[PDB]
RNA sequence: UCACAAGGCUAAAACCUUAUGAAACUCCGAAGGGGCACGCGUUUAGUCCGGGAGUGAGGCU
RNA sequence: UCCCAAAAUGUAACGGAGGCGCCCAAAGGUCACCUCAAGACGGUUGGAAAUCGUCUGUAGAGCGCAAAGGUAGAAGGUGGCUUGACUGCGAGACUGACACGUCGAGCAGGGAGGAAACUCGGGCUUAGUGAACCGGUGGUACCGUGUGGAAGGGCCAUCG
RNA sequence: CACCCCCGUGCCCAUAGCACUGUGGAACCACCCCACCCCAUGCCGAACUGGGUCGUGAAACACAGCAGCGCCAAUGAUACUCGGACCGCAGGGUCCCGGAAAAGUCGGUCAGCGCGGGGGUU
């Protein structure tokens, strides 16, 4: 919610940084996007009631569910069967759990110096998944059955990779050392 | 020699050589002068031969390649019932067009190991060099 | 039709009119179970809605 | 995509059907409406609102497309058929319908 | 699209230079061929309706 | 269906490959909306391939099955309502020795989706079929023998 | 269309395309702002869409520069070929006379033609 006035502390903390010649010119952070994709092997109803709950507790928001493109290798495959979970948050939503995160979901992260602060996309956005999910202000043990993990991509209206680099950071990331 | 899988069987045609006309990849180079059919031991046999010669062991271009199946009937029997299982495999070597190319040797050892070479062919030939310049 | 086929049984439409009228048509049976109902005319007035009669 | 305009814009079987085509350009808070022959490559209403719309925004519909079929009716103009391109047709360009499928 | 001659290069597949084969390949593509029109310039046939058929094993460059 | 088939249709072979005798109640009518295969980077199970993300991206995909032609302004992918997988017809043509077979504007009765102009008498198309005869069945009241009735028969439908 | 220029729309279906690039803001476009209901997301105002600005010229769009790529492409010459003739047992080949590509080379090109509208030329 205030993290707004917060990417408006960033606005000309770059603009005066910089050296641009605007406001809008400056990266802003189209949506988060999160992937539970289980799949491969895990096809039970009771994984997607759980990843239903879970999603729709963690982000307040409906999960979309991402079936088998077809891709029907050796393995256990076939077509039209959910490999993968979606949940797309955006703006308001967006700035609310990244929030979470930051605030509520980074420290209470178990062993954590900070995530990996390689060139992500070379176009210059970003992604980010990570393991764990004993680490949250939402998911509790006291509400779920066994462990999962999460895998996230934000992306950011960067040109290269060291402007969402300062980007993400600035905006309240740690960059592990 | 023989390729690795395809359609199968055939026909036959003919009327001067495309290409390629051209001596790359060596110095010195063959050149057949009868439209003929050519087959997998019929070239592995220019192989060897060269290969004999050269020693240790030239540079050796071997420009022409089997690829169409021919067949022949079981033997003895009256025609239909089908078309002849494939019995070998042909590179259609039409005139002008270039079979062989070596260098890594030098003017005697083009001459010679060429000369034993063609005969070993249905065909009369003339051996060269370079200059045929449209693209190296 | 070829007759020991289970799937896609050949089965006519009866009028819920009476005019005394059928169309004939397929349903796969690994579907309906039950019956059918469908909208077609009838000659014998105007629009009737008809039951997939035995 | 694009898609959408071009798809709308071949279901206007461009002259075959006889009629006249009616354009539209509500995305932007200034639109366009217009009257075509589309075969013979030229235009022969022109309802704008760039020249002082009124002061509405979205109600200005009903009234650019009151302008157009009365240009319209005027002309002589007197049968519809309604291209659009991006457009949903409920709202906006619905008004602009209504009181064009009455308004000349 | 299947094939395949050398070489590059990487972890080979791709892809670059060099390179070629195809009835069931086709960025390309004639010569001819066919329909319609004209007859601008020659020549003779055509088409319909009704009677009688025979032929329906073909052969060679 | 594809070469063979000599750039028009056609054409044989105990010539060269392959497929059909169904399927679809939605996979049809309409209305609206969405765009594909892959490769690179980067990412929890994974980690050749799964899911998500971005840059590329005119077809290198998809069409229930065979391939060829076709297709991105959709025929492909998703929903709303739906029974045009409709009787009575048939201008005009493709095709075949015949019998068949194929396409079809438009007219009527009467509908379906759109707000509309519209579109629809089955599916992208070309395989998914059997002439007569004898008989089953649902209508129909044309024939029924001195007469009026009924058997039986005809006509439309249809089943083997 | 009076001159430029922008908004909608067509004939033309790449000598009209893409990338590299510079101009471009109240004058149109776009982003942007918010959305409880219209209306919509197989989840989300991302999109369809309802409220309206400033703001930004960035992105997208429009214009201009630009021959690196794509696209287009000669003449000459050849292949093949109608029809005249012929040679070789044959695989095949020649002669006369016309038609005559493909690919390559010369090059050529940031299209060209409309209608209506809005908006400016102390
Ligand atoms: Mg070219
Ligand atoms: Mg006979
Ligand atoms: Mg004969
Ligand atoms: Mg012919
Ligand atoms: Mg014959
Ligand atoms: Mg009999
Ligand atoms: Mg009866
Ligand atoms: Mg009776
Ligand atoms: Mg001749
Ligand atoms: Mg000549
Ligand atoms: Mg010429
Ligand atoms: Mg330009």
């Amino acid at each position: 919610q205030l993290k707004t006035k917060y990417n408006d502390q960033v606005r000309p903390a770059l603009m005066q940084q910089f050296g641009y010649s605007s406001v809008m010119a400056v990266p802003r952070i189209e949506k988060i996007v999160v992937n539970e994709g289980l799949g491969s092997s895990k096809e039970d109803s009771k994984a997607i009631d759980k990843a239903a709950k879970e999603l729709a507790l963690i982000t307040l928001q409906k999960p979309i569910i991402t079936k088998a493109k077809k891709s029907i290798s050796n393995f256990k495959l076939r077509q039209g069967m959910p490999v993968g979970i979606k949940v797309t948050l955006r703006g308001e939503r967006m700035y609310v759990f990244l929030e979470k995160l930051i605030n509520i979901g980074l420290p209470r992260i178990r062993d954590f110096r900070g995530i990996n602060p390689n060139a992500f996309d070379g176009r210059g956005n970003y992604n980010l998944g990570i393991k764990e999910q004993l680490i949250f202000p939402e998911i509790t043990y006291d509400m779920v059955d066994k462990t999962r993990g999460m895998d996230i991509t934000i992306v950011t209206t960067a040109k290269t990779d060291e402007e969402a680099r300062a980007l993400l950071q600035s905006m309240g990331l740690p960059f592990r050392k | 020699k023989r390729t690795k899988f395809r359609k199968q069987f055939r026909g036959r045609m003919t009327g001067d050589a495309k290409g390629g006309d051209y001596v790359a990849f060596g110095d010195y180079g063959l050149i057949a002068m009868e439209p003929a059919w050519i087959k997998s031991n019929q070239i592995e046999a220019c192989r060897i031969v060269m290969s004999r010669h050269f020693r240790r062991g030239g540079k050796i271009y071997i420009r022409i390649f089997p690829d169409k199946p021919v067949t022949k009937k079981p033997a003895e029997t009256r025609m239909g019932k089908g078309k002849g299982a494939v019995e070998y495999w042909v590179s259609v070597v039409k005139p002008g067009r270039v079979m062989f190319e070596v260098a890594g040797v030098t003017e005697e050892q083009a001459k010679e190991a060429f000369r034993l070479a063609g005969h070993k062919l249905p065909i009369q030939t003339k051996m060269v060099k370079r200059e045929v310049y449209d693209e190296a | 039709a070829a007759a020991g086929a289970a799937p896609r049984i050949i089965v006519k439409m009866e009028s819920s009119a009476g005019t005394g009228f059928y169309y004939t048509t397929t349903k796969n049976r690994r579907n309906t179970q039950a019956k059918l109902e469908l909208k077609k005319y009838d000659p014998v007035a105007a629009h009737v809605v008809f039951a997939a009669a035995a | 995509r694009r898609k959408l305009r071009t798809r709308r814009k071949v279901r206007t079987t461009t002259a075959a059907s006889g009629k006249l085509r009616l354009s539209v350009y509500r995305s932007s808070k200034h639109i366009y409406a217009q009257i075509i022959d589309d075969s013979r490559g030229q235009t022969l209403a022109a309802a704008s609102s760039a020249a002082l719309k009124s002061g509405n925004k979205t109600d200005t519909a009903a009234a650019v497309g009151k302008a157009l079929a009365a240009a319209a009716a005027e002309k002589g103009i007197k049968q519809v058929v309604f291209d659009r391109g991006s457009y949903k047709y409920h709202g906006r360009v619905k008004a602009l319908a209504d009181a064009a499928r009455e308004g000349g």
